[PDB]
């Protein structure tokens, strides 16, 4: 079985790696797997952000929420997280919030691409073979897989921590 | 033959009509070492910063015969809290007052740290530093008349260049200060510290001395090896080991096959290699000046005030002075070059990059001199609790208070230094910050404007040192380069003044604070600094009118000097402002009424009288602005520091 | 784009630019005979057709091998536009006027500035480097096309018949 | 190729530094190469050395020779050919689209994206240059989904949306960061101010209306300028409304 | 009639020495009927300064910085709708009145200077 050429050889252990081993791919139209690969970038990118969140919580550099708490916070950002005060925590969610809708109602993404939420695709070329320095397919690829391992590891952090302490 | 061409420019001089002015004298002077383009400018170069070595040789004979003859070093060396003086007055007309001058060069520290106990090693240092420069005259010599091109270097044998910079230079000269160091700079400052005498040097290399006695490898020695000032020395050796090992493996572990100066001609690429050359000695020279009063490194450095003082703000000054030239070459070396397409990205964001650095600039002026002008009014006002202080609205520079992190058997440098910071160093480092990026701006708009501009569209025909060019579209005066890094070079010297006044201000308030007593326990603030050094008044008073007690209260003493000197930067700078304020006709129009008078006693000088040329009035206003306000700020730091430490 | 360049039309944002510098510079008129200095000089006459206005021209063959800086003319912002029209013999790399650099078309090229000055500065780059028949024009507000420096055909440096001599003062 | 450039022994000049310094060099170049280019130097030497010319030198003039020539690995090494011609290619196609570094830590690290940076529609315009920040799809639907340019907003619409925002920020600073900071009525005084603020920007909005008449709202028909004095208007309403809201909002919870 | 023979007495005993009262105008101990003083002595600090601004750097500089600054003004957002440039053109000052405003910010701090030292001198 191949890519169902709307993701088109864009992961794997190797690029050309289609991998999925659930048949949640077959008999299911391009809008779909567009759609699963958004949420898939998506996700990624809040792991990658989480992960450096989580390493700069639990090294010490966790200023604004020392003054918030108005002592040193907890280096565990579980507990750190805990720490907050709902009014906090309420307006990281209608930030958040505030941004997906940004996303979807005023600046929806690209119907081809819809993880291309800063609509990159209208500035970018492509690559192309005339350009040396050509790596837009490969800066998608590390994007892919710093966002597929970053998911893990999040989780790996997250349930490592509440049950482990 | 070559006694004739010695002179030749001014046999070209008095050739032609045109050059029989005086004008044509201050352009020999003002390209003197501007080496144009031809096939021996790289020799030229080579030469000359080989006879450059030569003199700076020449100066380090100097300071060491001084040292050897002129020094109470040997007294310092008995006792290291006494005066360094290294320069006798002979009394002539009445100088005896100063006759010894407290020198603050750090060379006692710096020949402490190098093993020196004897005057006779200063003796033949001074010697050796003297046959070494004449080695450089004659190497520099033979390069200017009779060797290799090296028209190669930059762009050819560029690799070779930075490979041999890289291991034999950089690395070997560190491994060799290394072994020295270990070899005779430890034992000897072992042996003086314990007081029990010093064996020449040499008989320190006889594997049969300490290095054989005890082969223990750790702070264990006879007696009790508990000296202090010892141990930065032996960091320091560390250090050089360390640092030459990963110098040599790295060398043949990188790829170092990059050349950016394939596209620029020899002329453009030896002024930019000469651009990024000055910002890496400047920035190299700023980093020295913080980490000399922030890490200890010579014996009996920091007890010696005047000799830290002197290192900072001398070295921030000339850190400051090569960043300068270091966009000052970057825009000789871009307008001078026939296709420098490489800064194409950078002169197509041109207005982009200008006007987003121009924003910056504006926020962090008002920003900052706001809340300076903020604090003044509020204190004015009585209103301190309105204030930007401690005890008001407190701008507490949290980004500074952190540096925790996981140790992995590390100590020391993971904090904020054991310093804390409090409102008025947030407020002066981002006065800091805005005179820095002010500074950039300038150099920077010189470095974009360089070629062409909204308002003169052929600046590059225009070259890299030109007045204007002319009064139409409103005025284009000081559109050149030259000009920008004229401009620069002032923002540099307010930057450079602001930042050696902030360190100075903090050295005497720390100074003051350690003299607490003893029980004194709580500063409060106190911290004279950080207590007054929030208001533009508090500048003014505290620290301005304050310290002037001790330069302007020095006539009778030995800092009578220092005074003068004060008194004469004073006179050059406002010699400067008549140079910066006026302009070129006037002064020429002045001269025509003086040559008319000249002419009516038959004297009728033939090198015709002109006044400087617009460019060169500039220059000579910025070199006297400079000077004037660089010896005002000198003569009163070391008159204060001197004085009172 | 409406970040990119303002949505409203270069004329909206031009208001009454006309009809104000009549009142705000009344003296700031042209003579009856701009580019030249007699009434019966020829006059060449071009229109839009010929030389026509900067944004109804996309991707011509004529524009020269440039990348685009920000350092061009304010479009939507002015409406006056001077144009380079010359011919090459040979494709080579040139300055333009507003730094960059742009490669010239083997046959005819095109340009588009808004100062006079940077023409003039290109048309003594291209001439240096060995290129006749540099016409510079202007664009107007409402598209009148003049024509610009070899006014009557032959260059300026060059003295032409039917050249009147214009402030010309006869003493010292 | 030229005769000088034939059977040149490897002492001179190694066969691939000779193809690297040809590969490198102009073919116009050759047959008179400037004085201060490699080739120049190599055909010097290759002139009076080799075949039936001088076969020996001294010492001193090999060393000579040595430092004035290349060694081909490193110097001439067919990789730098490479990249020489990569950025060749890369500076004839900057004349059009552009390889997007950015200035990480001062020095611009490449990201591996090549932007449009040459405009869509005035080849020389200074203002349709293309730049994600100002041509990304999310900037064009930002700024145009604005209260000053979404579609369907009267006038008075973009004025109020404005208003309001303006207006809910002003209260902010006052309140705290104020002569009367500590005070129970620190956010009447800061409400006060806000509405003092916004009636000022507003009065400025009314003389630039009055003065300038920016007529890019203008209906079709009516007056220069009446658009945007309307959408001024009603941004002093929208402000009083959105400093009030924040006064609220303050007073309570 | 000893110390006015040398410049270093007319620094210390005049200029030095009669600015004592006028710099404690306000501190951080408080504020007495000399701090409007000592603020104007700033104030007047400050004008001269720039007067020195307008005398030392000329105008082409500073016309290509303004006209960066038109730049960014049209290619500003929210503001190229409204503002072209095209009335009030900012242009950098003229070289005549470049030169008459950095003489007038320089004698203005100059006689503010005299006259706040005065105050405080002879208060
Ligand atoms: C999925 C991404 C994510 C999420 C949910 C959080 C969530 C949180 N972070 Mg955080 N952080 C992240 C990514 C993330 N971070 C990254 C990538 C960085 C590196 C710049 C940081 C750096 C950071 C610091 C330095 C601090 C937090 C803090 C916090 C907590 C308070 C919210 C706050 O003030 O944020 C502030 C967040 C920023 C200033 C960084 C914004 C950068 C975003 C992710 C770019 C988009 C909250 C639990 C604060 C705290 O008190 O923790 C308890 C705190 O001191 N974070
Ligand atoms: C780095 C450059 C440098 C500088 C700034 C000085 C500066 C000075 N030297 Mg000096 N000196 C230097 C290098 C330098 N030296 C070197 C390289 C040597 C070794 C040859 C000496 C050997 C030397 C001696 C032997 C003496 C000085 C003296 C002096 C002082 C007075 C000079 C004098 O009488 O002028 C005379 C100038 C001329 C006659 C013109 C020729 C003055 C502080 C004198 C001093 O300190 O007196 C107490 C003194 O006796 N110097
Ligand atoms: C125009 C201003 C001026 C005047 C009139 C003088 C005049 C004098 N100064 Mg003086 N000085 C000046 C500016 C001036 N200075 C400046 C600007 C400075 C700062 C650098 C000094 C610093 C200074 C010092 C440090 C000393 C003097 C001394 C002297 C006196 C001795 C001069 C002497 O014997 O020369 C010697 C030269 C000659 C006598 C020339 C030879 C005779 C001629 C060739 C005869 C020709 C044939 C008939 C003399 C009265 C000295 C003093 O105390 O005396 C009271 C002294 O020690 N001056
Ligand atoms: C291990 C050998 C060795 C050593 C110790 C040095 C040491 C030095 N070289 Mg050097 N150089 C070398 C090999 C070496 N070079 C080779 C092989 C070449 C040929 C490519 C050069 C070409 C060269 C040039 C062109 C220049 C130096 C310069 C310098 C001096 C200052 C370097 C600097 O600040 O950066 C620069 C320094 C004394 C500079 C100098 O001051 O000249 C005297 C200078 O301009 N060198
Ligand atoms: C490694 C350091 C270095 C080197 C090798 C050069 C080399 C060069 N620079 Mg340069 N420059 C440098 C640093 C350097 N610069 C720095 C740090 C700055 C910023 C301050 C500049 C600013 C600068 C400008 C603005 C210009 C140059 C120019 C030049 C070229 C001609 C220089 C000339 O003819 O001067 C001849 C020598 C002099 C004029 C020396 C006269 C003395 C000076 C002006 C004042 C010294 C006062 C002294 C310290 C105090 C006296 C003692 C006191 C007690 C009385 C040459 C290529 C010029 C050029 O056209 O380049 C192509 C040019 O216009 N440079
Ligand atoms: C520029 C520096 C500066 C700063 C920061 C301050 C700050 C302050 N001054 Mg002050 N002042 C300054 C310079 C400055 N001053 C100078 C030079 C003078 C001499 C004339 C004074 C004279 C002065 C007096 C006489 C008084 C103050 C007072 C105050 C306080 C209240 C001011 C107020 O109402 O805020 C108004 C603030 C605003 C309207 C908001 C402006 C800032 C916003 C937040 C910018 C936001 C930009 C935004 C992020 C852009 C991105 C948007 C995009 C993301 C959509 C405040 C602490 C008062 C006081 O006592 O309080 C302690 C007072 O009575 N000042
Ligand atoms: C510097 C003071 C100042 C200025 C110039 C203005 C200016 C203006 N106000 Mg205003 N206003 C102010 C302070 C100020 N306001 C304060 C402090 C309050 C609170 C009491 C108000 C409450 C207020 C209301 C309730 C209204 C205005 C309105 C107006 C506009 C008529 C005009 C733009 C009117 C308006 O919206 O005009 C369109 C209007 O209805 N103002
Ligand atoms: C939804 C509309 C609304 C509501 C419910 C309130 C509610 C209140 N306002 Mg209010 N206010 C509003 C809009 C509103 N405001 C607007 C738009 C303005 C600007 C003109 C003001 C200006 C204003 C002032 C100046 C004052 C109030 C005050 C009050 C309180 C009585 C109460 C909490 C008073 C207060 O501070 O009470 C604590 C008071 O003095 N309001
Ligand atoms: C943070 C952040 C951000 C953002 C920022 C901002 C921009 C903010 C703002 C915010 C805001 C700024 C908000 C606002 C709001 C507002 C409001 C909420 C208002 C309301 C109002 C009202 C409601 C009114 C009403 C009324 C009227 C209308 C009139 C009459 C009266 C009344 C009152 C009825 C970003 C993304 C950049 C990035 C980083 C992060
Ligand atoms: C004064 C002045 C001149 C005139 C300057 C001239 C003619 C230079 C000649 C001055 C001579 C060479 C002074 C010689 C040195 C002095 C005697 C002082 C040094 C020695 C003493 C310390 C003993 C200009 O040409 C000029 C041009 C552009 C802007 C401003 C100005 C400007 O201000
Ligand atoms: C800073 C500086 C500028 C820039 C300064 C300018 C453009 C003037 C500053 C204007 C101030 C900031 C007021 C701006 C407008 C105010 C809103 C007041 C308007 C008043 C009118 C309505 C009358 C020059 O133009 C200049 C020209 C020649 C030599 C030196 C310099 C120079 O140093
Ligand atoms: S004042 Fe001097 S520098 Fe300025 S335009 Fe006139 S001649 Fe040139």
């Amino acid at each position: 079985r191949e890519a169902p050429k709307v993701l088109a050889g864009t992961g794997g252990p190797l690029p050309e790696s289609f991998w999925d081993p659930a048949g949640f791919t077959n008999n299911k139209t391009d809008e779909e797997l567009l759609f699963y690969r958004a949420a898939e970038l998506k996700h990624g990118r809040i792991a990658m952000a989480a992960v450096v969140g989580w390493f700069t919580n639990a090294s010490g550099f966790h200023y604004l929420g020392d003054l918030w708490l108005k002592k040193p916070a907890s280096d565990n950002p579980i507990e750190a997280f805990n720490q907050l005060s709902l009014l906090g925590v309420f307006q990281m969610v209608f930030f958040i919030g505030c941004l997906e809708w940004l996303t979807t109602v005023p600046c929806p993404p690209p119907k081809d691409a819809p993880w291309d939420v800063i609509g990159m695709s209208d500035v970018l070329e492509e690559d192309t073979d005339e350009n040396p320095m050509a790596e837009y397919k490969k800066i998608q690829m590390q994007e892919l897989n710093n966002s597929r391992l970053a998911m893990v590891a999040i989780i790996g952090l997250i349930v490592q921590a509440t049950t482990t302490g | 033959d070559f006694s004739k061409a010695a002179f030749g420019s001014a046999t070209g001089l008095v050739a032609k009509a045109a050059s029989q002015t005086t004008t044509a004298i201050w352009n020999l002077h003002a390209d003197a070492h501007d080496f144009s383009n031809s096939s021996y400018l790289s020799k030229q170069v080579f030469a000359a910063n080989l006879a450059h070595i030569g003199v700076v040789f020449i100066w380090l004979s100097g300071m060491h015969f001084h040292g050897a003859y002129f020094s109470n070093y040997l007294d310092w060396l008995q006792d290291p809290s006494i005066a360094p003086t290294a320069q006798q007055v002979s009394n002539i007309a009445n100088q005896s007052v100063l006759n010894p001058i407290r020198v603050t060069s750090g060379f006692f520290n710096l020949w402490l740290a190098e093993g020196i106990t004897s005057t006779y090693q200063l003796k033949v240092i001074a010697a050796f530093g003297l046959i070494a420069s004449a080695l450089c005259f004659l190497g520099s010599y033979f390069h200017m008349h009779s060797s290799t091109s090296f028209t190669r270097v930059l762009n050819t044998k560029l690799t070779s260049l930075s490979t041999h910079h890289l291991v034999g230079l950089l690395g070997l000269g560190s491994l060799a200060w290394a072994g020295h160091l270990i070899h005779i700079s430890l034992p000897v400052n072992i042996l003086l510290n314990a007081g029990v005498a010093v064996p020449s040097p040499h008989s320190l290399l006889s594997s049969k001395a300490v290095a054989t006695i005890v082969e223990q490898l750790s702070f264990s020695a006879l007696t009790s090896s508990d000296g202090y000032v010892w141990q930065p020395l032996v960091y320091s050796a560390m250090h050089h080991f360390a640092l030459a090992l990963v110098l040599i493996v790295g060398s043949i572990f990188l790829s170092t096959a990059s050349n950016p100066l394939m596209s620029f001609t020899v002329g453009s690429s030896w002024h930019l290699v000469l651009g990024v050359q000055l910002f890496v000695t400047g920035t190299a020279s700023v980093l020295y000046a913080q980490m000399s009063n922030a890490y200890p490194v010579y014996p009996y450095l920091l007890t010696d005030h005047p000799t830290v003082v002197s290192l900072f703000v001398h070295h921030m000054w000339i850190g400051g002075f090569f960043l300068v030239g270091a966009f000052a070459h970057l825009s000789i070396g871009l307008v001078r070059d026939t296709l420098p397409q490489s800064f194409s990205v950078v002169l197509t964001q041109r207005d982009i990059i200008l006007g987003h650095l121009t924003w910056v600039v504006a926020f962090l002026g008002v920003h900052s001199f706001g809340l300076y002008v903020h604090n003044d009014t509020m204190q004015a006002l009585g209103r301190p609790d309105d204030m930007f202080s401690d005890n008001a609205i407190s701008l507490l520079p949290v980004f500074a208070r952190w540096s925790t992190l996981t140790l992995n058997s590390t100590g020391s440098a993971v904090s904020v230094l054991g310093v804390e910071l409090s409102t008025a160093d947030f407020m002066v480092t981002h006065i800091h910050a805005f005179t820095i990026h002010t500074t950039v701006l300038i150099l920077v708009k010189g470095f974009l404007y360089a070629r062409s501009s909204r308002l003169v569209n052929d600046k590059y025909k225009l070259d890299f040192r030109y007045p204007c060019d002319g009064p139409g579209r409103g005025g284009t005066c000081q559109i050149s380069p030259w000009d920008h890094v004229f401009l620069g070079l002032f923002w540099m010297y307010n930057s450079i003044s602001v930042v050696i006044f902030h360190f100075f201000w903090e050295y005497q308030s720390n100074l003051a604070s350690i003299k607490a007593s003893a029980g004194g326990s709580i500063r409060a603030l106190a911290s004279d600094f950080e207590l007054n050094s929030i208001n533009t008044n508090g500048w003014l008073r505290n620290f301005l009118w304050s310290g002037a007690a001790q330069v302007i209260q020095s006539y009778g003493s030995p800092l009578a000097a220092y005074g003068l000197t004060f008194l004469a930067s004073h006179f050059v700078w406002a010699l400067s402002l008549m140079f910066l304020f006026s302009g070129r006709g006037y002064w020429q129009e002045l001269i025509e009424s003086v040559l008319w008078a000249h002419h009516k006693l038959y004297v009728v000088p033939h090198i015709q009288p002109r006044a400087l040329s617009i460019t060169s009035g500039r220059a000579v206003g910025l070199t006297h602005y400079l000077l004037g306000g660089i010896g005002t700020t000198w003569s009163f730091f070391l008159a204060r520091i001197v004085a009172t430490a | 784009a409406v970040p990119n360049t303002p949505k409203s039309s270069p004329d909206t944002l031009a208001g009454n630019r006309t009809e104000a510098s009549a009142v705000s510079r009344p003296y700031d008129k042209f003579n009856v005979n701009y580019p030249l200095s007699s009434p019966d000089q020829a006059r060449t006459e071009v229109t839009t057709k010929e030389i026509p206005r900067p944004e109804d021209l996309v991707d011509s063959p004529k524009f020269p091998l440039f990348g685009g800086s920000a350092n061009g003319y304010m479009s939507k912002a002015t409406r006056e536009r001077h144009a380079i029209t010359w011919t090459a013999k040979e494709e080579t790399t040139f300055e333009m006027p507003t730094s960059g650099w742009a490669m010239m078309n083997k046959g005819e090229n095109l340009c588009y500035f808004r100062k006079k000055e940077q023409c003039i500065a290109l048309c003594k780059q291209l001439r240096s480097m060995k290129i006749n028949d540099v016409k510079i024009y202007r664009l107007s507000k409402d598209g009148t096309v003049t024509f610009l420096h070899p006014s009557d055909g032959v260059f300026p440096e060059k003295v032409n018949k039917g050249r009147v001599p214009v402030n010309f003062r006869p003493f010292t | 190729v030229l005769p000088y450039m034939e059977n040149i022994p490897r002492a001179i000049v190694e066969k691939e530094a000779l193809e690297g310094v040809l590969a490198m060099t102009p073919r116009e170049q050759w047959e008179d190469p400037p004085e201060d280019s490699v080739l120049y130097t190599l055909k010097v030497y290759a002139e009076t050395y080799g075949e039936g010319k001088a076969t020996k030198m001294p010492w001193w003039d090999w060393l000579y020779m040595r430092f004035e020539l290349p060694d081909a690995n490193e110097v001439s090494a067919e990789k730098i050919k490479l990249m020489e011609d990569d950025a060749k290619i890369q500076r004839r196609m900057m004349e059009g689209k552009i390889p997007l570094y950015v200035p990480i830590l001062g020095v611009p690290i490449y990201t591996g994206m090549t932007l449009d940076w040459k405009p869509e529609a005035e080849l020389f315009a200074g203002d349709q240059i293309r730049s994600p920040i100002s041509d990304s799809r999310f900037a064009k639907n930002f700024i145009g989904n604005t209260a000053f340019y979404r579609e369907g907003l009267e006038n008075w619409q973009r004025g109020l949306e404005i208003g309001m925002a303006h207006g809910y920020f002003l209260v902010g600073p006052f309140t705290t960061l104020g002569p009367l900071r500590n005070t129970p009525e620190a956010a009447t005084v800061g409400l006060l101010s806000a509405c003092a603020v916004i009636g000022i920007v507003s009065v400025g909005g009314l003389l630039f209306g009055a003065t300038v008449k920016p007529r890019a709202f203008d209906k079709d028909g009516a007056t220069a300028g009446s658009g945007f004095t309307e959408i001024i208007n009603w941004h002093a309403v929208g402000g009083l409304g959105g400093a009030g809201f924040c006064h609220l909002l303050l007073t309570l919870f | 009639d000893e110390n006015s023979l040398y410049l270093m007495g007319w620094f210390r005993d005049y200029l030095w020495q009669n600015c004592a009262a006028l710099l404690s105008g306000y501190d951080s101990l408080g504020s007495n009927d000399l701090a409007v003083w000592a603020w104007a002595f700033l104030l007047a600090h400050l004008a001269w300064a720039t007067g020195f601004m307008f005398l030392i750097s000329w105008r082409g500089y500073w016309q290509e910085l303004i006209d960066t600054v038109i730049y960014m003004h049209l290619k500003a957002p929210f503001f190229n709708e409204i503002w072209s440039a095209d009335v009030v053109t900012p242009v950098a000052l003229s070289i005549v009145q470049a030169r008459f405003i950095g003489l007038a910010h320089y004698v203005a701090g100059f006689i503010l200077t005299y006259l706040a030292f005065v105050v405080g001198a002879t208060s």
